[PDB]
């Protein structure tokens, strides 16, 4: 089965390495167009990946960008205390009738980097300044 | 403000809270040891009952009567729900199937049985214990012992003894020794999983015994003990029926299929007795 | 000779019923159940015996622990189904198996290793003379009466659905599904626990199984009667426990039987009983679901639920085109139509040609009954 | 008690210091085979 | 003899708890005793029906399984049990001489 | 159950503590997988050559 | 701002607990006994307003009957229940009742009528404004801080075991053993009575019970104990009696408990709590039982004896396949753990929807209940 | 897969087992060069089982199931179709062709997808193959390494091309004649 073999040595390489690629760059690029936002607020970003995990941040991206009053954080150092963090961030996105489908807090807060990366991108896109 | 947060707690539970995080709990310790002593004081005498009783009457009385702020007179405080308004009846009885006579008790004195197995007597052919009041274990150890060099007895049962590990210690020491007892039955016991793993292990050594049963113990044996008895059931070729339930599927396949495989070799050897 | 008959043994996980081939009835019926003696009592009235079996076992409920040897179908435990075979050899039909051929039936999808194993067991336990292995579903179409239609089999272990058409069966369209009569015991004593009854042992799961035999009706609409008893009184029955006490079971009549047509009740991924039916229709070939639509067969104790007929018949009408009609054959007797079946085909003449002989065991080892039976 | 404070502080520069320590490792580990995943797909595209 | 007529298979929690508190009961203090089930035997449970005295029967259905005899002369119910449990007055109400 | 603020202090030490645990234990993983890592990079180059 | 939040009212089969949400330690704890008068009217009335409640019910032990008015998870007297609420609510919280929701816990298989008698109770006698009721298990999960596991509690009436996977529940793996501590209670009086200590009525059970309390461990190997405690008195220890008495307690420490795993000793046709367990994870999806497995949490007051987590760790490793891991997580804290859940479940805001309005109450009757919770 | 593995007692019904069961398939199974050989090697001796673990930790075996299953593609009749193998219905298509063509067609036989990637496809395809055609022409089965992916791999050569610029479905050429267009741009 050596030609399995190569097959997997197709897939366990390039596909991987290719992914790796964009996923590196982008995060890279996104974390600059975040900081930059965020710099207005006494707040910045050293990795996307944790740093979203609590959710407060992510209410903080939401309220300087849209310049509209957000809920009011609920605080606790629980897991639990986190989703509804990030609930609260993806309930208004939701209602400012911008998509998002395979995306939950416990998506965000496990830190699954497709997921993030795909959230942070469509704030860029579909989302207005204004 | 942590560091307030321990300002505001107690400057004694403080001390306490440094202690306890030194000790961390007595993990080290054997369980029996780990809770600490009530009272310091040495037992004494018979514990008369009644001067107990006449002291928690006196506590009971004389004790100070505190007054509640607010008396329970069982009032209502809502409002009632009120509701809005707008043979074939006979009672279905249960079968009561048949009744069963009742079986004579067990009547097969110990001692004299023991005695003739340690005679070695011709006419002993079956040993059954079935449903006897508090047999001794070591009773039972000395029936495993001295039917090791008994060769006139076929069939043991020990159903509904009550047998523990050391009972089934025994028997693993008997069962490569003997090369007569045909039939075992150790149902209904007490046995745990070390000691019918310790039984199936004396099973390559013998080449005799054609009967097992080890069924409806008191707690189940596991997966890993399950998996010994189908290796070394795999091990013996002699044994014809095994008698259990298995809780996992690969272990009961391989059980049955080696169980199978023996009593064909059984018609095989049949058979080729047949050609000659 | 004629005089030697053939023994029919239809082998369920709830009862085993076994009686002479030729017969209108089977002679002996009664609960495949080995109760063996509890930890907590050190015994009243027990000898040497180790187990009870059947309905002397049933008898002593209260200081024995009862064990059922076939599960789902599966025979888990051999001895206890040893112990079955001897007492319904020598306690219930008091005839010697060495004289007789013995006829068995068995699910249509299962291990390979059960049938080796039971011919083995035939072959050398009771040493008879020859022996057979035939399969439930067409036993029952046998003791339909016609030789086209859809086999629906609901016991107390499995249901299985085949289709037959001209006497030749589909096998890519047979369907197993496990929902069966003891999954609705457990059931029932679990909403029984939502009125305040509590069952937890196998004697007052014998209690259960009672009750629900007695007590339990399919609904024709399962939202027509949910309102229906939350309006009224009119749907309660009451029951008497062995103890003395009367309990009244209500609204759970018609809904321990309606996890039938709804597994989902039970947390169960399958689909219903009539969709599982449909699903293996349409499994058919497209102008042999005529015939198939017009003979649906119901079978086993699991389908004398008062109603069952009429549900499965609208519902089927729902699934199904308009433009075609739809029969739901349910005899009255049909309890032990895989029975009766049986004792017809050890009546035919050309039978006689498929009966595994002593001396082709002896050749051919277990393995005889894959080449010999379906 | 001053005793206690001290103790209280260093319970927490001690609990602080492997929280610290662990994540430290766990940084380094995780760089670390990130360039050897990356050595190892550029070593296997040649065998390719 | 104490004999006590108890269900071995019930749908009421409370009625096995009153069973086996008795039992317990007359375990512990190294009463001499023996059990009869109602639901193994049909003829004990009617004689029990008829041995008790009519005052003490409940007003709707047949009464509860735990009952207390000796020989043929009748101690009590479990209510009655608690109360001579409560009152030290448990010899008595079993009738044997402490 | 004595106060709010003692069980809180508990909270904070048990989160203080579970942090470094699960970071230990994530550790072992990264090193287990840096080895895997190696000998296919070993075999990868002896193949080339 | 919201009046300070709700009450969390822990009412457990032996003992109560209240106090206010969002705060982490409860204010008020004390045993749930109703005591009377025996039989005595001597000396102008003595036991003067009978109905005595609570720690000064239980300070006069003497000249009481004690009365639990929770048996079994089960409300049997309902006046006395109204007591310990009215108690709760004015004598030692000391707070309004219609200006503060009030939050509740259950065990999961109960008779329907109890949580309506809750709500009827709630809403006509004491006028809150809204209330919750939930599971109990549940709230120890979200004490415990996370949201995937198998979550046992054990109380002194109930011992329950329910399975949860990210954050969704299986109601059909959910299993209810009725082994707790007043039986466990019970078999330390029976052991004890042959000893030569006698204990009969309720003022000695207290007194059992805190023997119990303070003295008793869960063996890690039970023959292993029998051979220490025979070979030598190293294992016994001493209690004191409040009137002097000092006795010796000795082998029996590691017997209570005992019970807990092997049900035979207490003459009940159960499995032990570790089978349970076992079970309970068993009974749910392929996929799921490695978190399940990783992921056992422990709570109730019957799991603060020492050695029972590395003893059930040890019990379970056996059942286990050797491949998993077993992960047994047993707070020091986990006896409160169960209100603790409360204080984390009315802080939410996400939570402000599941109230129970009286304005909602009052349309629909105590029905409101089964719709609005689980 | 799952209908043999019920044979062995293995039970898979839910939707969440069938991919375990696909994970059985992919890892332990093969295409035998001779099915009537193997079938009986394997029942004469217990040298061709594998075992496999499934996700909550039990361990099952698949033995004489690793290449019965593959063998359904060579004979539709074990799954209760009548219709034709793969090789067959190959060399129908190759004798649906011109005569003059039927040899390079024979040299340049091309598989592909990931159904094609159990061990030993490509011997017995051509042996089959090869068994259906006249001697003198000579079977020459092509079958890349990375052919799972393939079908994407020419679709990245495809958009490339500078040709294929002008083959798109334009927008306006979609707006002005409805869905419709797609039939008459592409084959
Ligand atoms: N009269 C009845 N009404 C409703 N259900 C019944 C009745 N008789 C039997 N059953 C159910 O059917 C089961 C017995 O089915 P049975 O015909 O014995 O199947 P098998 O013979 O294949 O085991 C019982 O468990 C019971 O739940
Ligand atoms: N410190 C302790 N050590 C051992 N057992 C205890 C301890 N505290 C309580 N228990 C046991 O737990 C029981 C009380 O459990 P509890 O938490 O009140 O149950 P519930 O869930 O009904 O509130 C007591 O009967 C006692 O047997």
């Amino acid at each position: 089965d050596n030609d399995n073999s190569s097959a997997r040595l197709f897939e366990r390489s390039r596909i991987k390495a290719l992914a790796d690629e964009r996923e590196v760059v982008q995060k890279k690029t996104f974390t600059k167009w975040v900081n930059s936002h965020l710099a207005r607020v006494s707040c910045r970003i050293t990795d996307l990946y944790k740093d979203l995990r609590d959710g407060r941040m992510l209410i903080k991206l939401l309220e300087v960008l849209s310049g509209e009053m957000l809920p009011k954080p609920t605080k606790g150092k629980m897991r639990i205390h986190c989703l509804e963090n990030v609930d609260k961030a993806l309930q208004f996105l939701k209602e400012q009738r911008v998509h998002l489908e395979n995306m939950g807090s416990h998506d965000i807060v496990d830190g699954n980097h497709r997921l993030v990366l795909g959230l942070i991108w469509t704030i860029i896109l579909r989302f207005q300044i204004q | 403000d942590e560091d307030e947060i321990l300002g505001a707690l107690t400057e004694e539970e403080l001390r306490t809270l440094e202690n306890e995080l030194d000790e961390l709990d007595n993990a080290l310790l054997p369980a029996g040891l780990r809770q600490k002593d009530q009272t310091t004081k040495a037992p004494t005498g018979p514990f008369k009952r009644e001067e107990l009783l006449d002291h928690l009457e006196k506590q009971a009385k004389e004790f100070k009567d505190r007054e509640d702020l607010v008396p329970y007179t069982g009032e209502k405080r809502g409002k009632v729900w009120v509701p809005k308004q707008k043979g074939l009846n006979s009672v279905i009885k249960p079968t009561q199937y048949k009744p069963v006579p009742d079986e004579e008790p067990n009547a097969t004195d110990v001692e004299e049985t023991l005695e003739r197995i340690k005679n070695n007597d011709p006419k002993l052919e079956e040993v059954n214990l079935n449903n006897i009041r508090n047999i001794p274990i070591p009773t039972l150890k000395a029936y495993a012992e001295a039917l090791k060099e008994n060769s006139y007895v076929k069939k043991f049962s020990i159903v509904g003894t009550r047998s523990n590990d050391p009972v089934a210690f025994a028997l693993a020491e008997m069962l490569k020794v003997n090369k007569v007892l045909k039939t075992l039955n150790v149902e209904s016991n007490f046995i745990s999983g070390a000691g019918i793993l310790r039984l199936v292990e004396a099973l390559p050594y013998n080449t005799s015994l054609v009967e097992l049963k080890i069924d409806n113990q008191s707690q189940p044996l596991g997966n890993k003990v399950e998996m010994e008895i189908v290796s070394m059931l795999e091990k013996n070729a002699t044994l014809l029926k095994f008698g259990y339930h298995f809780t996992q599927q690969g272990p009961r396949l391989r059980a049955s299929n080696a169980m199978m495989n023996n009593n064909d070799l059984v018609r095989k050897r049949r058979l080729a007795d047949l050609t000659g | 000779d004629d005089d030697i008959a053939a023994l029919v043994v239809d082998n369920g996980s709830g009862m085993c019923k076994a009686g002479f081939a030729g017969d209108d009835a089977p002679r002996a019926v009664f609960p495949s159940i080995v109760g063996r003696p509890r930890h907590q009592g050190v015994m009243v009235g027990m000898g040497q015996k180790d187990s009870y079996v059947g309905d002397e076992a049933q008898s002593k409920r209260g200081i024995l622990t009862l064990k059922y040897p076939i599960e789902h179908g599966i025979v888990t435990n051999w001895d206890d189904m040893e112990k079955i075979w001897h007492h319904t050899f020598y306690n219930e039909l008091r005839v010697a198996p060495e004289e007789h051929p013995v006829l068995l039936t068995e699910a249509p999808l299962n291990p390979k290793a059960n049938r080796e194993k039971m011919t083995q067991i035939m072959f050398e336990t009771f040493n008879t003379p020859a022996m057979y292995v035939a399969i439930q579903a067409v036993l029952s179409l046998y003791a339909s009466g016609r030789t086209t239609g859809i086999v629906m089999d609901s016991g107390d272990g499995v249901t299985h659905t085949v289709p037959i058409y001209e006497g030749y069966a589909l096998p890519h369209a047979i369907l197993r599904l496990d929902l069966a009569g003891r999954d609705l015991t457990d059931y029932l004593m679990k909403i029984l626990t939502e009125r305040g009854y509590s069952f937890t042992t196998t004697a007052e799961r014998e209690i259960v199984r009672d009750i629900k035999e007695k007590l339990c009706y399919v609904a024709l609409d399962f939202e027509q009667e949910m309102a229906t008893a939350a309006s009224s009184s009119s749907l309660e029955k009451s029951y008497e426990l062995p103890d003395g006490q009367v309990i009244t079971i209500g609204n759970e009549r018609f809904r321990c039987p309606e996890a039938l047509f709804q597994p989902s009740f039970l947390g169960m991924e399958s689909c219903g009983i009539h969709e599982t039916t449909f699903n293996s229709i349409m499994k058919c070939d497209v102008d042999i679901r005529k015939d198939l639509y017009a003979n649906t067969v119901l079978s086993g104790g699991t389908t004398m639920y008062p109603g069952i007929a009429d549900r499965m018949q609208k519902e089927i009408t729902a699934l199904a085109p308009s433009t075609m009609k739809i029969k739901i054959i349910a005899p009255p007797e049909r309890k032990y139509s895989v029975w009766i079946g049986g004792s017809i085909l050890a009546s035919l003449s050309t039978f006689q040609q498929m009966w595994i002989s002593k001396q082709e065991y002896d050749e051919s080892g277990p393995s005889i009954v894959h080449r010999k039976c379906f | 008690g001053i005793t206690t404070i001290e103790a209280v502080k260093r319970k927490i520069q001690v609990l602080q210091q492997q929280a610290d320590d662990a994540e430290e490792r766990a940084e380094r580990l995780q760089r670390e085979v990130e360039g050897e995943r990356r050595a190892r797909e550029q070593a296997e595209a040649e065998v390719a | 003899v104490i004999r006590v007529f108890i269900a071995s298979s019930s749908g009421f929690v409370a009625i096995k708890k009153k069973q086996q508190d008795v039992v317990r009961f007359l375990e512990a203090n190294k009463i001499e005793f023996e059990e009869v089930d109602i639901t193994m035997s049909e003829e004990q449970r009617q004689w029990m029906y008829k041995n008790i005295p009519p005052e003490k029967k409940p007003a709707q259905g047949n009464p509860l399984p735990p009952q207390i005899f000796n020989g043929d002369r009748y101690c009590g119910d479990y209510d009655s049990f608690f109360e001579s449990k409560e009152s030290n007055t448990v010899f008595s109400f079993l009738g044997l001489k402490s | 159950a004595g106060s709010s603020s003692l069980e809180a202090v508990r909270r904070k030490i048990r989160s203080l503590q579970e942090q470094a645990d699960a970071a230990e234990e994530r550790a072992g993983t990264l090193q287990r997988e840096l080895d895997y890592e190696r000998k296919l990079r070993e075999t990868a180059e002896a193949d080339v050559a």
